[PDB]
């Protein structure tokens, strides 16, 4: 394209492509030079520093910064080349289409399209940084679900993302609120039809968009009572054991490849989607503390292509085999042994995924600094596919919740009533409003500046032909 | 028809051109229509055609900015189209120039640029300079990005986006990229084989079609160092508009292991899904060594990956790979057959016309004074390659800088403009720059040309004769030969004593023939016979054959005639094919000293005796050594000629200089005391006086007597 | 297919999964074939190469290939300019053991691919293609294609004067008007240059005993010594008498013994090899 690629991407991104990152050094008691100028270790310390990373205690090098990187170390300007893309996600389907001389897969391969043996490594770049909770409540209503039922729930969770500065050019996903699928729940497992699911999920995403949240990843419970008196849960995810299932993984990597992040230095524009999936297990003691991960980018194109499935053994993923349609070739995944040696090991049978994930770290805004949060909400109406437990939307309900305040008015109780996600979703879905009108509905219940807005939206027939309907019901 | 010519327009708008009415009738354009103006290196531009009757007919008018954005001077022609197809830009994103704006305060956009547009409608294209007369200052700007692309016409509605940092100058000119053949000269028999072999192919590609062939792919461009090979490169690349994608070799093969070859990859990879495309692998002798150098494993992954590449693009892409290296023997030998760089094209050091272009081209922004006689440093300057002449005239103009010096305060870190205006180059300076440059093409065996006709030998009437039909016929009239069934004459073998300007005849017939001239003496053989050289005789007659019709010289031969370069000799001139115009002249003092396997027929069989010249020919050598000296006024030679029987060349050159060194020492001594422009008759006799024969009769006695053995030996 | 640099330009450890996969594939889909071209650059010979990696993949090659014997309907062809460039195991018995050797062609030969090559150009009426290939002594098929489209190229450079480069279109007139003319060859042949003779080779003679004039005795001397044999080895075999090797001429330079070598060799319709002195 004779230069850059020419996309539009999130304002995150652009901001920080906009940076450098660079981090400032001062005269090291080492340097052997006057004032000005610069020898080895008074530079300025690149934002990638392996070194920097591993001494403050972090795993992984804030993308931005590997693309930093990889700009640095090719594409001379003014000379030298015209632009090779630097970064590709990987694709390990046999190109059907290549012709030699030789005929289609199935019946013919050359040297040329014969997918090379794939070389497992641990990931060193993690696309989203830190996952965090604009308030408790979010989860802990999430986990009373399974506390008053007992049985194991899931939900995708949406929220937009924003700087971090605490990693170098590093990201946070920010959650808002969390939505719940239709899922037939047991004991030991969940089973929800995809199909309905995502047909459900979609609406449900215009809505959101409309609101100005997105999708932004899935959590579910991994929760088992223990026998203690008081709340204590067993500890089956740890170092000794596995930290996620192939199942859980395999199901991570297949919604990370169906929300591409879209970004302007790829050939095809897109690139290791933004998508933190989120476990709660409990730590070594009782308590319930969640976990955070993201299979890493070989995973993600390793299971498009199948070649991928759960196995008995909790972390180890069972490999296929080949047939039409499906090449698979040898797979080696390196591992570093005690004495710093990088050691191959063909693994056919079964391999461990920790060499398919890369860790995030999750977190709670600070208790005494300015909240942002665009919903108080999370104690109230019953959430969205709660059927089983009493929970249950119903107009009886809204006349229970929203009519003492909504008859009389106190603006201020009103407008912290009305900025609850799942009201204004089943509000939505009641359809008593029209398009503007719910417009503004939800310009007033998530935004700032709400006083004339609210204003407008009583002063509308819509919300006169609600209330009364609201009244009329019991 | 439209190629009108260009005119300085009296207006100064930037999206404006003026026509004469009849050129308006002839193409059926009118007043404000915007069309489509192709000037220089394919650049083009949109402009609205206004009539204007005081133009002659078939004339228009456009300002300096546009000539200057289609590269364009006055006089020339531009090609105008209808543009009836553009739309209005529906957001144009645009910087300005940094130092331009040093000093303006408030916002640029809406002082300058907020009147310039509205109500104007003015169509622009992205690249274009457009400049904005605003209060007491002149502001000119960049279209950087235009929606829609590639250009559009700036209606009132359009949103113009003035954000941005300020844009440096010197990125458009000390980049200067895009260089025309106009930068280049002295090579032109290699730039038309290069524009064949790749233009061609690209440019009308329907040719190769109605024929029913597949074009050559690869082409390797080789020469001394120096010589120009990356800048013709980019030359032909930029003429063609192409997707030129230059790779180098150090900047491959500085990447960690593994990355090097994903790099070649990704490069080819980008040419062909972009075709056309012009693949530029410059210093490839850095990515595929011979195989006798380094043999690690990094070094031989990358050489298969390029195999692969080259041998995977052969299909209907049109895709030009352009590989440059400075010898043919440093490059992979599996990289030089069919279906990969399989042309070859050899650069070589240029001739005095060459060197005047190069001197031209460089110096035409020095600030020389009128004392410049260019083609006298073209003469003096033998063996400069293009980037000793970049030298030459960089280490000019410091010198004046030093000799400027006095004037100047290096503590001060101002200059006053009066001493930059008198600043200026003089020949001073340029015999001071050729007495300290360091030219090094020479050292090793190049390709050269020569241009000495049948004047600078004396006498020789017969052997003249001789050479002529023994070479001039063969190359001019192949014809006959093939009527004939006659196979040309390889190569003839000179003999006799040294002086008696061998060289010369050699010179001679390698411009007969218009067939540039390979030298290769003594000192070069020796060092290739002890292996210590970097070069070879199979890389000599490769050079030979590539830039044919070659004559190849081959000097004091006996020293290695005494043996596996003899070997390696003998199978080269068996390998060469005879209809190719390579001819190998050889010299030596000691014929039967060479051995008998050159002589042989298919070879060196031709022997030819090269006697001391006669009296005539003494006269005609006096002559000619002292064209370009100050002769005594009435001073006659015969006499000094008729004095020197029995005296080579070398000998009479030996004489002429004393002569002059006499001269030379008594016109300083003069000088000193306080004359002698010329040189008197009494220091040539001095000279005679100290004259000395540089060949024994014994060795004239041999030489007569293997001459007349060797007429026996063909006398019946 | 499995090329040689492409398949040693993989990274190490990956050079050797590409021939593992290749053979059981191979298995697994019988019939099959593969052709390693250029097997010399990843099986050169023992002392050419040192490194590690060289030696594992030979061995991983020889593995593959001993442990391929079987009934499975599966045949490996190789191919490699230098015939002893090969590792010398891979030379054996269950391995490549039978060899063929390409020669460079004869007269005949060269016409048939001057024929196959020159079948879509717009070759003027005035083309003499026996004449060529009479000409053309040594030139390889390779050879032959270059020849042509220096032919082709010389042609469109002749006729490039009438046409404008400015113009990216060409008058139709003079697109259909291309031709290839007899002198346009010459001139390709004056260019041309063929690198096979470079080295010993194959190369079949067409000499009869009417080239040469005299020497009858020594005629009929080789007759008897080359010709019976060959031709009529039941005899021998009869009498037990095995045929002699060798035959050594010597006599003043010049003399035609290249040309009575030649006969020779017509006569029994043997191909012919020749080594110079500086070979
Ligand atoms: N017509 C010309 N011929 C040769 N050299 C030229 C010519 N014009 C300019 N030069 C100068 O000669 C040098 C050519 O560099 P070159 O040998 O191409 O570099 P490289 O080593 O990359 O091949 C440059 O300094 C260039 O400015
Ligand atoms: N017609 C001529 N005959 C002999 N020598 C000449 C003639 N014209 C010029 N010369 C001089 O003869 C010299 C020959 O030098 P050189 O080539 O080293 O020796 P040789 O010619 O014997 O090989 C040149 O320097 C040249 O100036
Ligand atoms: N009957 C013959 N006797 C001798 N020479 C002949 C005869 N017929 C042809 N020739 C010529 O002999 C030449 C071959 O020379 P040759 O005897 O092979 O050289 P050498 O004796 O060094 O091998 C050819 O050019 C050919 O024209
Ligand atoms: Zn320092
Ligand atoms: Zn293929």
């Amino acid at each position: 394209r004779y230069g850059p690629l020419r996309i539009k991407e999130l304002a995150v991104d652009e901001e920080l492509e906009k940076e450098d990152g660079l981090i400032p050094r001062q005269k090291s008691k080492l340097c052997k030079h006057g004032d000005r100028g610069m020898c080895e270790y008074c530079s300025p310390l690149p934002p990638w520093d392996k070194e920097y990373h591993e001494k403050n205690k972090i795993k992984h090098i804030s993308f931005h910064s590997y693309l930093k990187k990889l700009n640095e170390n090719a594409n001379k300007k003014e000379n030298g080349s015209s632009y090779i893309s630097p970064l590709s996600e990987p694709d390990f389907r046999i190109n059907k289409r290549c012709h030699n001389g030789h005929e289609p897969w199935p019946r013919g391969i050359c040297s040329k399209c014969q997918p090379s043996a794939i070389t497992l490594q641990q990931q060193e770049f993690r696309m989203v940084d830190h996952v965090e909770f604009q308030k408790s409540e979010i989860i802990n209503e999430f986990i009373q679900a399974w506390r008053y039922t007992g049985m194991q729930r899931f939900g995708y969770m949406y929220g937009s993302y924003s700087k971090y500065d605490n990693t170098p050019l590093g990201i946070k996903a920010v959650v808002e609120a969390i939505y719940e699928p239709p899922q037939h729940d047991e004991q030991d497992g969940l089973t929800m039809d995809v199909e309905q699911v995502k047909n459900e999920m979609l609406q449900i995403d215009r809505q959101a968009q409309e609101m100005g949240l997105s999708r932004i990843g899935l959590i579910f419970t991994d929760l088992s009572d223990a026998g203690a008196g008081d709340g204590s849960v067993f500890c089956k995810r740890h170092k000794d054991s596995f930290f996620l299932s192939s199942l859980e993984v395999i199901m991570a990597a297949r919604h990370q490849t169906r929300h591409p992040n879209v970004s302007k230095y790829s050939e095809q524009g897109f690139f290791s989607s933004k998508f933190v999936t989120c476990v709660i297990s409990g730590n070594l003691e009782g308590e319930i503390d969640i976990s955070s991960y993201q299979v890493s980018t070989e995973a993600e194109a390793l299971v498009t292509a199948d070649m991928i499935s759960g196995s008995t053994f909790p972390s180890m993923a069972y490999i296929n085999d080949t047939t039409d349609e499906r090449y698979v070739p040898e797979i080696f995944y390196m591992k570093s042994n005690e004495y710093g040696i990088t050691v191959k090991e063909n693994a056919k049978p079964a391999f461990p995924v920790d060499y398919l994930l890369v860790t995030l770290t999750h977190g709670f805004p600070n208790t005494d600094t300015e909240t942002n949060s665009k919903f108080v909400s999370s104690t109230g109406f019953p959430w969205s596919n709660r059927q089983a437990m009493g929970q249950s939307q119903d107009y009886q309900e809204l006349k229970k919740y929203l009519f003492n305040v909504a008859s009389s008015g106190d603006f201020n109780l009103l407008h912290e009533k009305i900025s609850n996600f799942h009201l204004l979703l089943y509000i939505n879905s009641l359809q008593i409003l029209s398009p503007d009108e719910w417009k503004l509905l939800i310009e007033s219940a998530v935004k700032n500046e709400w006083e004339e807005s609210l204003l407008k939206l009583v002063s509308s027939a819509g919300w006169q032909t609600l209330v009364m309907i609201l009244q009329e019901s019991g | 028809d439209n190629m009108l010519l260009v005119d300085d327009a009296i207006n100064d708008d930037n999206s404006v051109i003026a026509i004469n009415s009849n050129t308006m009738d002839k193409l059926e354009l009118f007043r404000g229509d915007t069309v489509l103006v192709k000037g220089k290196k394919r650049k083009d531009t949109v402009l609205i055609v206004l009539i204007d009757d005081e133009l002659e007919d078939g004339a228009c008018r456009i300002n300096r900015v546009v000539r200057n954005n289609l590269r364009i001077r006055l006089g020339d022609l531009v090609t105008i189209h209808p543009c009836p197809d553009i739309k209005y830009a529906t957001r144009i994103s645009v910087l300005p120039i940094a130092d331009t704006i040093e000093g303006i305060t408030g916002n640029l956009f809406d002082v300058f640029l907020k009147p310039y547009f509205v109500e104007a409608y003015r169509p622009v294209r992205k690249g274009d300079h457009f400049v904005v007369r605003g209060g007491m200052r002149q502001v000119e700007f960049k279209v950087v990005d235009v929606e829609p692309e590639e250009y559009a016409v700036v209606a009132q509605d359009t949103i113009i986006h003035w954000e941005g940092e300020p844009i440096n100058r010197e990125d458009e000119e000390n980049n200067m990229n895009e260089v025309g053949y106009d930068d280049i000269g002295g090579c032109r028999k290699q730039m038309a084989q290069i524009r064949e072999m790749v233009e061609l192919p690209l440019r009308h590609p329907q040719l190769f079609k109605a024929i029913g062939i597949k074009p050559p792919r690869g082409v390797l461009m080789y020469g001394p160092p120096g010589t120009g090979k990356t800048l013709m490169a980019r030359a032909v690349a930029n003429e063609t508009g192409a997707f030129f994608f230059l790779i180098n070799g150090p900047e491959v093969m500085s990447k960690m292991a593994g990355e090097s070859e994903s790099n070649l990859r990704k490069a080819f990879e980008e040419a062909e899904k972009n075709a056309p495309a012009i693949i530029f692998i410059d210093e490839i002798d850095s990515i595929a060594p011979k195989r006798d150098k380094t043999n690690g494993e990094v070094e031989r992954r990358v050489v298969s990956q390029l195999l692969t590449l080259m041998d995977g693009m052969k299909a209907r892409s049109n895709v030009v790979v352009i590989a440059a290296t400075n010898r043919p023997n440093s490059i992979d030998p599996a990289l030089r057959r069919f279906g990969r760089f399989d042309r070859e094209v050899d650069i070589g050091i240029p001739d005095a016309t060459g060197r005047l272009e190069v001197l031209r081209i460089h110096t035409k922004n020095m600030k020389l004074a009128d004392d410049v006689d260019l083609e006298a440093l073209a003469a003096e300057t033998h063996g400069y390659v293009g980037a000793d002449i970049a030298s030459l005239c960089s280490e000019a103009a410091m010198q004046q800088i030093r000799e400027k010096m006095d004037l100047i305060d290096l503590d001060e870190d101002e200059i006053d403009a009066e001493v930059l205006d008198s600043l200026g180059v003089t020949m001073d300076n340029f015999r001071f720059a050729l007495g300290n440059s360091n030219p090094s093409a020479l050292r090793e065996t190049v390709v050269e040309s020569v241009n000495v006709t049948w004047d600078d030998v004396g006498g020789l009437d017969e052997i003249k004769e001789e050479l002529k039909e023994t070479v001039e016929y063969p190359v001019l009239h192949p014809d006959q030969y093939t009527k004939f069934g006659l196979s040309p004459s390889k190569g003839v073998l000179f003999y006799g004593p040294p002086g008696t300007g061998k060289t010369l005849l050699a010179k001679a017939v390698a411009t007969e023939v218009s067939a540039n001239f390979i030298s290769v003496k003594g000192p070069e053989l020796l060092s290739m016979w002890y292996g210590e050289s970097e070069s070879n005789i199979r890389d000599i007659f490769d050079k030979a054959r590539a830039a044919a019709p070659t004559v190849v010289f081959l000097d004091e031969l006996d020293s290695i005639a005494k043996d596996r370069v003899v070997n390696q000799l003998l199978t080269e001139m068996d390998g060469m094919n005879a209809k190719k115009n390579v001819f190998v002249i050889g010299a030596t003092n000691r014929p039967d000293q060479i051995d008998p396997a050159i002589l042989r027929p298919g070879r060196l069989d031709q022997l030819i005796y090269v006697p001391l010249p006669d009296e005539n020919a003494r006269l005609s050598i006096l002559n000619a050594q002292l064209r370009k000296t100050p002769l005594e006024p009435g001073l006659e030679l015969t006499a000094i000629a008729k004095a020197t029987q029995g005296f080579s060349g070398a000998d009479l050159l030996y004489i002429v200089q004393r002569a002059a060194k006499y001269a030379i020492k008594d016109s300083i001594e003069a000088h000193r005391q306080h004359p002698v422009p010329y040189i008197t008759k009494e220091h040539f006799a001095e000279a005679m006086k100290t004259a000395k024969r540089s060949v024994s009769d014994a060795e004239l006695r041999r030489y007569e007597a293997y001459s007349q053995q060797m007429k026996a030996s063909r006398g019946q």
